């Protein structure tokens, strides 16, 4: 419908993948980083 | 005795934008083999370039 703005990019719980999202100016900006912890 | 300042500005200033467009193939949209009808006019965006 509307995606003309398409984008393409025991182990001790060894991961931490955080996708914490905040909005500025109303228009959405993804903020993320994958820390292997 | 203080006389004045001097607001120098050699060779004014330089205007700079990033390197040339990326994912703007205007030719295949404008020199296209496939066009549209007038009542069926196509609609495609160009963005981030
Ligand atoms: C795209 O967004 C507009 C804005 O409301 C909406 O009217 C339209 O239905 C959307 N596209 C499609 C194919 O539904
Ligand atoms: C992972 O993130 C990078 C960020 O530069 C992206 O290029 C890539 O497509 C993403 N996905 C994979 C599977 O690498
Ligand atoms: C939606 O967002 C706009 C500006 O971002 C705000 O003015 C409006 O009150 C919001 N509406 C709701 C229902 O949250």
């Amino acid at each position: 419908n509307n995606c003309t703005f398409e984008y393409v990019s025991q182990g001790n719980f060894k991961n931490l993948r955080e996708f914490v999202f905040k909005n500025i100016d109303g228009y959405f900006k993804i903020y993320s980083k994958h820390t292997p912890i | 005795y203080q006389t004045s300042n001097f607001r120098v500005q050699p060779t004014e200033s330089i205007v700079r934008f990033p390197n040339i467009t990326n994912l703007c193939p205007f030719g295949e949209v404008f020199n296209a083999t496939r066009f549209a009808s007038v009542y069926a006019w196509n609609r495609k965006r160009i963005s981030n370039c």
